[PDB]
RNA sequence: UACCCGCAGAAGAAGCACCGGCUAACUCCGUGCCAGCAGCCGCGGUAAUACGGAGGGUGCAAGCGUUAAUCGGAAUUACUG
RNA sequence: UUAGCUAGUAGGUGGGGUAACGGCUCACCUAGGCGACGAUCCCUAGCUGGUCUGAGAGGAUGACCAGCCACACUGGAACUGAGACACGGUCCAGACUCCUACGGGAGGCAGCAGUGGGGAAUAUUGCACAAUGGGCGCAAGCCUGAUGCAGCCAUGCCGCG
RNA sequence: AAAUUGAAGAGUUUGAUCAUGGCUCAGAUUGAACGCUGGCGGCAGGCCUAACACAUGCAAGUCGAACGGUAACAGGUUUGCUGACGAGUGGCGGACGGGUGAGUAAUGUCUGGGAAACUGCCUGAUGGAGGGGGAUAACUACUGGAAA
């Protein structure tokens, strides 16, 4: 039971508002016609039937910034590629990040562009953004013989010939005929560009065309799939998915000018675990069955369903299989295809194939499903790391329980979003790839699970240090009143230790001479003073830099005692700390932001308006490296601030560097 | 109630989900219970290669 | 005529049994609700266990008034109760999953197309 | 206290 | 299908608790009332068979420990007693 | 640390009623009836053969197998039928959920499998009527999540490497 | 002939002792759970919690040798003519089997009795089974509803 392997897995990718769910409703209902977010199956021959039916797993992948782990998934596990461009917004700045995406896995693709009913809307303008902007090559298979209010259809540049669509059968007819004298001039100018570009793939059809002879379409067509799958250029159509025109061709497309999955180059990975053995395995059911899984998600009246692509090999219901990622032993039972209009059980699925394994009890997003016996390893899916954290308080404490588990639930089905407790605070910390990821996150706890929560900003963990030395520092503590009692006497030096001196940034110094303190009562007096350090005495920060010499002191024959020291060195700590200048410390990150050149004053001019302050600059062959030290209050909620400055093309990194003290006005508010 | 962490290192802080068993800390008045370690929040001793049963440490790959 | 101080019955299962209007909205000055008209209103009296308790403060749509409602050719369809159903004070959606008792097509609107939906009888 | 990257 | 035969080759197949006494089974090293241990007694503040580890032993074994629960020992509700 | 409880209550007579006896019901008559051998009330609970443990007496227990009882969303009621006040029947009322073209309709896994939820914790949306039963039919046959098996699980016992 | 021929102690109150008296340990068991580990077979068991809510498939049908009819299939434009039977009328089963323990301290269960009863199918016996009447489903025509 199996196709001829003829599916196009592709993947809808573009900007924000561009069309991507208008023209998926479009493909399933042309592919529903031609028969009698999440993964589809759909069934495609061509406008005329002249395809074999293809199976096509379609995906609309988000474009949101925020969204981008799923973008990142799709691109990796479908085959092929078709991105929407806006034919007012042309090249917008989410979709110059998925050509980013595609161009990680090298996923061959063609260009949609869509709104072309829309007023001021040019073709022509948009393939040339592509040129310029995304410095890629864009060969125009169909031009637009309308345009904005006059739009009417779209025109085949390969077979010259210009296509209407009906307005009354919404699009479901197809009809051939001559391109009007005016749009012919440009068109065939632009097939030139066509035939040019099939020339050069083949090189035998470039010396052919350089000689004089016509290729065929068939010769044309060939040589076009083979540079799509060279990734050397791209191949633009455009339409209204509105008006019903040009949707129906560009799927016609799509199966002539994209990848099948024998097509793609095959999955690499680590055969076992260790030596990183290449996995090298062919995409074909006789090769050792391998799959990834990618969106997991949750259903209330069926179990978890775990979308996975089997690249080889074929797996059944009742077929053991290994998570080689997890090292858990697992089964497969009750897989399911999602057509368009239903969701179907299956007992079998063959590579190139994507479906969803209901019931996968130890599989997480960036698994690796294979055969126990001859186990491989394909690589986990590139995760992003988060760029914005905010803390998650339970309105209710009830809900505290019921929070935990709600945020794990979303954290297993998302890489992208992280949640942690900050030891110092005790506080929930999510972290998200966007304002917007974190604001549905927290609906979802509150819409789809029973759990309403309080978004703020994270508590900074605030450090204390001391300014100047305070000499003879005495702490006596005397607790005589009949029968035992409690003494111990300590003078010391408390000083400002340099913060690079020593890792733990504390030094006891025991320049006791003679026998002022008997040798075993000074590790108590080491021991008080670390203690004191544990909860600050100026707003209960924990002390750092800083260290002590005990050089005098008394004792009793009956009296003393370890605990008696070790007050009295509490005592003594507490006065100095008072008499020495104490300080908070506020904690200073090393950011470095990735710019484009343009928008480099704005964010220096943004990070200086925050304590900011900044260290480098290096130019770059792309963007622009801003290094900064900018204290970690400052930096809440940076990347939307940056974002705005920047359109979004411009992302930071950040370490914890050292803890420089904080500005006098924010430091009072630390101690309030 | 009252649970003892085991071992030399507890990862245990505010709204933890652990698992408690029995077993009473002499020395602790109150302290009826004992936490499981390597069951579900809580983890195994570090470094650990006797009685790891009972602390849930994996067998070393040895 | 709802006006601020009235105690209206409730035609759906939010398990509040009593409400009292504390405002007729819609106008400065405004004061009686009829039929169709959202009003705030505090639960006075509650079932337990149920999705709303006593003393909450919400919205509310007027569905059945003792006055009446005027049909354009002069008719009159009067109740021999105030009743109205509980909404959600943001979303001003119906909190509960059932309507009980009749209800009039002055709520055939699309904020009321729920309630319509799920009254037994709509006179 | 204040980032994925743990730190303050 | 049970079962039987033929092939290849030691190949594909051992872990878990415990060693102060009660209770079978001991030393060293780290540590120094700390870190831990503990059913009961109790151990640990510089020669720790009681902690953490190593070697050695012991018990059981595709299991081995721990917790929970029932009865026994408990003549510790005694009818026997 | 529950002492009084009862008025169709307790009995008689007549009528009705049920397959049958009977305050079962009703009229009248009498003033009874239960209870420190614990009535009434309150809490808990399916019961047994058995099981676990104990020398025994006993103590604990009632999962599996078999007998019996009860129940079938909740509350009530009848119908048909030898037999039900009926798990996959009917009517009503109630809570809840679903379909709709917004006029109205529909339902009840404590069947098997399965999902969510709770929980420390417990299995496959498997196969076949081949056998043994049961229903229907003259039989052939058909129906049978009874049953026979298969999957999952060191959960136990047992045997072996 | 054989069918319970069956009962153990120890640690810890004291400076030591004896008594009292708790605490604890050695045994067996479990619908177990957890932690670590895991080659295999046989046999058994497996929501103890929420009688919580349940998407979906299935768990009670059968009889043409009761009856009209023949939709459909297969043979001999057509028919019940046949096999065979959709739907329907009729009979029978559906009160069994399967599940669960909410209720229930006795109206239930167990033990032994009783007297005033019923009882499809099965079985033994003795007979009969005479002769009519009216109706109705399906069906046909019309008509309503999204469906039921
Ligand atoms: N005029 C016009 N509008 C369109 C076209 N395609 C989509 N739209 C509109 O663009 C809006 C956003 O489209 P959507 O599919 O949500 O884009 P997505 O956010 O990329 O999925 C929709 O409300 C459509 O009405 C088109 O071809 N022409
Ligand atoms: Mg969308
Ligand atoms: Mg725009
Ligand atoms: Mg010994
Ligand atoms: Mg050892
Ligand atoms: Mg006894
Ligand atoms: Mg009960
Ligand atoms: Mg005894
Ligand atoms: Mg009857
Ligand atoms: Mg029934
Ligand atoms: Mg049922
Ligand atoms: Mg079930
Ligand atoms: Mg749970
Ligand atoms: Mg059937
Ligand atoms: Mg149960
Ligand atoms: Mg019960």
């Amino acid at each position: 039971t199996t196709p001829i392997a003829r599916y196009r897995n592709i993947g809808i990718s573009a900007h924000i508002d561009a069309g991507k769910t208008t023209t998926t409703e479009r493909i399933l209902f042309y592919t529903g016609v031609n028969h009698k977010s999440a993964a589809t199956t759909a069934f495609w021959s061509g406008m005329a039937k002249q395809y074999e039916p293809h199976r096509i797993n379609i995906i609309d992948t988000p474009g949101h910034v925020d969204f981008t782990i799923e973008v990142e998934r799709s691109m990796r596990v479908l085959d092929g590629a078709v991105m929407v461009y806006c034919a007012v917004g042309g090249v917008q700045p989410q979709s110059e990040t998925v050509w980013r995406q595609a161009n990680k896995y090298k996923v061959p693709r063609i260009a949609f562009v869509n709104k072309m009913d829309r007023m001021g809307a040019n073709f022509l303008k948009v393939v040339n953004q592509i040129k310029t902007r995304l410095g890629a090559n864009p060969v125009p298979l169909q031009l637009a013989i309308g345009a904005e209010e006059h739009f009417t259809g779209v025109v085949d540049l390969v077979k010259m010939k210009a296509i209407n669509w009906n307005d009354a059968d919404q699009g479901v007819t197809f009809e051939y005929e001559d391109i009007p004298a005016d749009m012919v001039e440009l068109a065939n100018e632009w097939h030139q560009n066509l035939i040019e570009s099939a020339a050069e793939a083949s090189e035998e059809l470039m010396e052919k065309y350089l000689g004089g002879e016509e290729l065929t379409e068939a010769e044309i067509k060939g040589a076009l799939r083979q540079r799509v799958l060279n990734n050397e250029i791209i191949l633009v159509t455009c339409g209204s998915a509105f008006k019903n025109k040009g949707v129906q061709a560009m799927l016609d497309a799509v199966i002539d000018y994209l990848p099948s999955p024998v097509d793609v180059p095959a999955i690499n990975g680590i055969l076992d675990d260790g030596k990183d053995t290449p996995a090298e395995r062919h995409a074909s059911d006789d090769e050792p069955f391998s799959a990834l899984a990618f969106k997991i998600a949750t259903d209330p009246f069926v179990g978890n369903l775990t979308f996975f692509r089997v690249y080889s090999g074929v797996v059944n219901s009742g077929d053991t299989v290994l998570n080689s990622v997890k090292a858990a032993r697992e089964r497969f039972g009750r897989i399911v295809q999602m057509h368009a209009n239903k969701r179907e059980e299956i007992k079998e699925v063959r590579a190139g194939d994507i479906a969803a394994a209901i019931g996968l009890k130890d599989v997480t997003t960036g698994d690796t499903l294979c055969d126990p016996d001859a186990p491989i390893i394909l690589e986990r899916m590139e995760f992003p790391e988060p760029v914005i954290s905010i803390a998650v308080e339970p309105k209710t404490k009830a809900d505290q329980e019921k929070m935990g588990l709600a945020l794990g639930r979303l954290a297993k089905e998302d890489p992208s979003f992280r949640v942690w407790t900050d030891e110092e605070s005790n506080q929930t910390i999510i972290a998200g790839m966007g304002e917007l990821h974190l604001d549905i996150i927290v609906d979802r706890m509150k819409r789809e699970f029973n759990v309403e929560a309080n978004v703020g900003k994270p508590q900074v963990a605030y450090r204390e240090t001391i300014r100047q030395k305070v000499t003879d520092v005495e702490g006596k503590h005397a607790k005589q009143s009949g029968g035992r009692g409690q003494y111990g006497h300590v003078v010391i030096d408390m000083y400002p230790l340099e913060p690079g001196s020593n890792p733990k940034g504390y030094e006891f110094i025991n320049d006791i001479k003679g026998g002022v303190i008997p040798g075993e009562y000074i590790p108590a007096v080491d021991k008080g003073i670390q203690e004191q350090l544990k909860a600050g005495p100026l707003a209960g920060y924990p002390v750092v830099d800083m260290g002590i010499r005990l050089h005098f002191g008394s004792y009793h024959d009956v009296d003393s005692s370890e605990l008696a020291f070790k007050l009295a060195a509490s005592i003594a700590f507490k006065e100095g700390f008072k008499k020495a200048k104490p300080v908070l410390l506020e904690p200073i990150m090393k950011v470095e932001v990735e710019t484009p050149e343009e928008n480099t004053g704005d964010v220096i001019g943004d990070l200086s308006r925050r304590r900011g302050m900044l260290k480098g600059q290096e130019s770059e062959v792309t963007g622009v490296k801003i290094h900064a030290e900018v204290p970690l209050s400052e930096m809440f909620g940076y990347a939307t601030q940056l974002r705005s400055l920047t359109k979004g093309r411009a992302s930071y990194t950040m370490e914890f560097l050292k803890y420089d003290e904080a500005p006098s006005n924010v430091a009072q508010a630390v101690i309030e | 109630v009252t649970s003892y962490i085991g071992g030399e290192g507890h990862n245990l802080q505010e709204h933890s989900v652990i698992l408690i068993r029995g077993g009473r800390v002499k020395d602790l008045p109150g302290v009826r219970y004992h936490t499981v370690r390597g069951a579900l929040d809580c983890s195994g001793v570090k470094d650990r290669k006797q009685a790891r049963s009972k602390y849930g440490v994996k067998r070393p790959k040895a | 005529m709802i006006q601020e101080q009235t105690m209206l019955n409730v035609a759906d299962n939010s398990g509040a049994r009593r409400v009292m209007c504390i405002k007729v909205l819609g106008g400065s000055h405004r004061r009686y609700a009829g039929v169709g008209d959202i009003i705030k209103i505090t639960i006075k009296e509650a079932i337990p266990r149920g999705k709303v308790k006593k003393g909450d403060v919400l919205k509310a749509v007027v569905v059945r008034t003792k006055k009446g409602v005027r049909r354009p050719d002069g008719s009159v369809i009067r109740f021999d109760g105030n009743a109205c159903v509980l909404l959600n004070n943001n979303s001003e959606q119906p909190i509960g999953t059932r309507i009980f008792g009749p209800v009039t097509r002055e709520l055939r609107s699309e904020k009321f197309m729920k309630i319509i939906s799920l009254a037994p009888e709509v006179l | 206290x204040c980032w994925w990257g743990x730190s303050g």
